[PDB]
RNA sequence: CCGCCGUUAGUUGCCAGCGGUUCGGCCGGGCACUCUAACGGGACUGCCCGCGAAAGCGGGAGGAAGGAGGGGACGACGUCUGGUCAGCAUGGCCCUUACGGCCUGGGCGACACACGUGCUACAAUGCCCACUACAAAGCGAUGCCACCCGGCAACGGGGAGCUAAUCGCAAAAAGGUGGGCCCAGUUCGGAUUGGGGUCUGCAACCCGACCCCAUGAAGCCGGAAUCGCUAGUAAUCGCGGAUCAGCCAUGC
């Protein structure tokens, strides 16, 4: 039962079911799974064309999902690589641009924290 | 006509009214086995109409503000026991070696500056 | 029909100023509802022993407002002449209105 | 943000508009660098503050209307 | 501590049957301080040990706290620089307290999904005795009676 | 600077959120309880030394 | 401060006791009960018994209160040339159209690591949506802001009462009562991520909180080691105030 990325959810409730999907989060699925009938406690099991079909024509007349919806981000990450700005600054410099914690942590944007050496410390004592 | 007794626990409180009749009870509105379908200590609370066994003749009606759910139940208790030690002290005789009379204890203490919950303290460092 | 309010510092005075009005009210003309006390609000203030760093060490201080009210029945033209002539709150606020 | 409208300055409004009266030099010489960028600026050399010293940025397009001090790098030093 | 022999306070004389024993599993079973909580899911247990089993609850209860209880443990000594593990009798209350600890983390080990269903199986079978809190039983029984070396060689 | 800093403020500048609260026993705008216009070192040695009405060496 | 009782006192509370009702303390009435907040009494090994030469200890009761009842402020003589001249004063040395003063910008938030205190977690004693519950304390006039409305919301437009025990902040939350998930990098956990919105403020790039919807990392419960806590203490859960345009408050 592909319905956009070859994505078939099986066996599981069709809300959380369709939820396992990119480009759709609870909002979007259970939003889709009124404007297309489908009952959401009803799981995926016994699901028939129809209602499947057109939950999947809501999908994509409506919004987009994987492919473009990441090129999107991405392109726009080059409108953010494309003059400099701090935001792609620090897209480069593997750094977040919310210029809060580039200090201590940020340990998400850029690998573990590899140790630099110690460097030895002050009189700590 | 009125057996009255005071109760009060945990800060809250429960003025405690006991008539007669069927020694049927029920408080603050909503009938008592609903009011408080959480706590097993409800029932306890009842426990001084279960020391003479005499549960159906007394007509309770209280007024528990304040603490919590279990804190009523406290209050409940307490009063429930001093209205009967009114009416007949001949009932405070068997019912001080039982303990039903001493009040109560429990603050959540001032909180202490430096430490958390007046005791809790910061994780220790030295080094 | 008289609502008087007396906030106060010092609730030693402050209560012998509720009861004092009461006497020569009830004795001035009729009935004085009891000076009644009322929840004394209580401003919490604190602060640190010291001026360096020194995060634990402090102490607390704090506002207490005493709160008063007295009720007289229908007044009379004495009970209101001394009785809004005569005083010495020295500091105390008195303060009356006809609710 | 202005929840209803842009902010921006009108030092670089005056400016602008007046260069726009014919077309001239290929210089302007700004100080703020708080303000949004706007389109009617068509684009040249905007030359902005960082903290030591103005540094022009070119400007075109895909900085439609988002900050102007943001190709202005001042956190000197990389890692 | 050391100019006292401290305190020992009474625990929760029982809600249900009047058995402190109860309050006692209860409480090592409650946590976070959700004390009824925790003791719904013991009574829920109860109930099916006796939708389920023959003989009432306070009889399972007492062949499975009774089938581990245990009375020779190890703890330790000074010795220059080494250690004593010396096996000791154990004061009733500490035997009896410990052993219902056991049957707690006994329903710890398992894989089993819904709490009352642990503590009720761990009942069962260690009323029996098929479980791994008799194990670490006579585990400490092991420890005990393999330390007795160190028989008068008590602290 | 500290002379001139607090006739910065005391003396209102264009926009209302460039005030900044004034310690007048003591002069600093750390801490400044403002119910007193006083800093916090100002403040106890005011209330310590009797010289404040309402207070009082709180105990609760 | 907190636990028991009393006397003053009754715009908080109430059929507790009566009348009626828009049956909702809502309308009169009343001080009984809570409460409020004042002035005292009450506990001393005082009583009873066994031990010790006594100091004390064992057992029992009278009582709300046992043997210091729980807490809080309370911190000597002294050390340590502790900490502080960037709160203040302050002896001296010192720049004096510059180390003085204003302004606009920029940093105090930077990043190849390291560290203390912390929030959250890694999950079924759980996560999620629905119904009902009991809090205490502290707030609020150019502030508290219930109400309809526009907006899914952020919040915005008209709008009540409120110098407060009478008006609003405010829904306590866990509890309980139904239905979903079915053991899974899961409806777990949200770390981070993009296209858009709300609010304050001249101004939200550096560098604001908050809303949306799409993103959904590490995390399978932590080795050496090491911290807390002896009773309503720990653990868990929510609530306010300080200063503050706002808010980095997971802090106190």
């Amino acid at each position: 039962a592909r319905i956009a990325g070859v994505e078939i959810p099986r066996n599981k409730r069709v809300d959380v079911a369709l939820t396992y999907i990119y480009g759709i989060g609870k909002a979007r699925a259970k939003e889709a799974l009124e404007k297309t009938g489908i009952n959401p406690a009803t799981r995926v099991k016994d699901l028939t064309e129809a209602e499947v079909v057109r939950l999947r024509e809501y999908v994509e007349n409506t919004w987009k999902l994987e492919g473009e919806l990441r090129a999107e981000v991405a392109a726009n990450i080059k409108r953010l690589m494309d003059i400099g700005c701090y935001r792609g600054l620090r897209h480069r410099r593997g750094l977040p641009v919310r210029g809060q914690r580039t200090r201590t942590n940020a340990r998400t944007r850029k690998g573990p924290r590899k140790t630099v050496a110690g460097k030895k410390k002050a009189p700590r004592k | 006509e009125q057996y009255y007794g005071t109760g009060r626990r945990k800060e809250a409180v429960a003025r405690v009214f006991l008539r007669p009749g069927n020694g049927k009870v029920t408080v603050n509105g909503q009938d008592f086995n609903e009011y408080f379908q959480g706590l097993v200590r409800a029932v306890a609370a009842l426990e001084p109409l279960r020391a003479v066994d005499a549960l159906g003749r007394f007509d309770a009606y209280i007024t528990v503000r304040g603490g919590g759910k279990s804190g009523q139940i406290d209050a409940i208790k307490l009063g429930i026991a001093r209205a009967l030690v009114q009416y007949n002290p001949d009932y405070r005789a068997k019912l001080k070696p039982l303990g039903f009379l001493t009040r109560d204890a429990r603050v959540v203490e001032r909180k202490k500056y430096g430490k958390h919950k007046a005791r809790r303290a910061p994780q220790y460092s030295k080094r | 029909k008289i609502r008087i309010k007396l906030r106060g510092f010092d609730h030693k005075t402050l209560d012998a100023s509720a009861q004092k009005i009461v006497e020569a009210a009830r004795r001035s003309g009729a009935q004085v509802s009891g000076p009644i006390p009322l929840p004394t609000r209580v401003r919490r203030f604190t602060v640190i022993r010291g001026p360096f760093k020194h995060k634990d060490s402090r102490e607390h201080f704090e506002l207490r407002t005493h709160n008063r009210l007295v009720d007289i029945i229908n007044p009379n033209r004495k009970t209101i002449e001394q009785l809004m002539t005569l005083d010495l709150p020295t500091g105390v606020e008195i303060e009356i209105k006809t609710v | 943000s202005l929840k209803k409208g842009v902010f921006v300055d009108d030092h670089l409004l005056e400016k602008v508009l007046e260069l726009n009266a014919k077309g001239e030099k290929r210089l302007i010489k700004t100080w703020s660098r708080r303000s949004t960028i706007v389109p009617e600026m068509v684009g040249h050399t905007i030359a902005v503050y960082n903290g030591k010293q103005h540094v022009p940025v070119y400007i075109t397009e895909n900085m439609v209307g988002h900050k102007l001090g943001e190709f202005a790098p001042t956190r000197t030093y990389r890692g | 501590a050391r100019r006292r022999r401290a305190e020992v306070r009474q625990l929760q004389p029982d809600l249900v049957y009047g058995d402190v024993l109860v309050t006692a599993f209860i409480n090592k079973i409650m946590r976070d301080g959700k004390k009824n909580l925790a003791a719904r899911i013991f009574y829920d247990a109860c109930k099916i040990i006796q939708e389920k089993t023959g003989q009432e609850p306070l009889k399972v209860f007492k062949q499975a706290v009774e089938n581990v209880k245990p009375r020779m443990e190890v703890r330790s000594r000074r010795v220059g620089g080494a250690n004593y593990q010396v096996p000791m009798e154990v004061s009733p209350r500490r035997q009896q307290s410990l052993a219902l600890r056991w049957l707690v983390q006994a329903a710890n080990q398992r894989p089993e999904r819904r709490a009352a269903v642990r503590i009720a199986h761990e009942l069962m079978d260690a009323a029996e005795g098929k479980g791994g809190a008799v194990k670490k039983k006579e585990d400490v029984e092991r420890m005990a009676e393999a330390n007795r070396a160190y028989a008068h060689y008590r602290w | 600077a500290r002379k001139a800093l607090i006739e910065k403020a005391k003396r209102t500048p264009k926009f209302k959120v460039r005030a900044y609260t004034r310690c007048v026993r003591c002069g600093r705008a750390r801490s400044v309880y403002r119910f007193f216009g006083l800093c916090r070192i100002c403040l106890r040695e005011l209330a310590h030394k009797g010289q404040l009405p309402g207070v009082r060496k709180a105990s609760w």
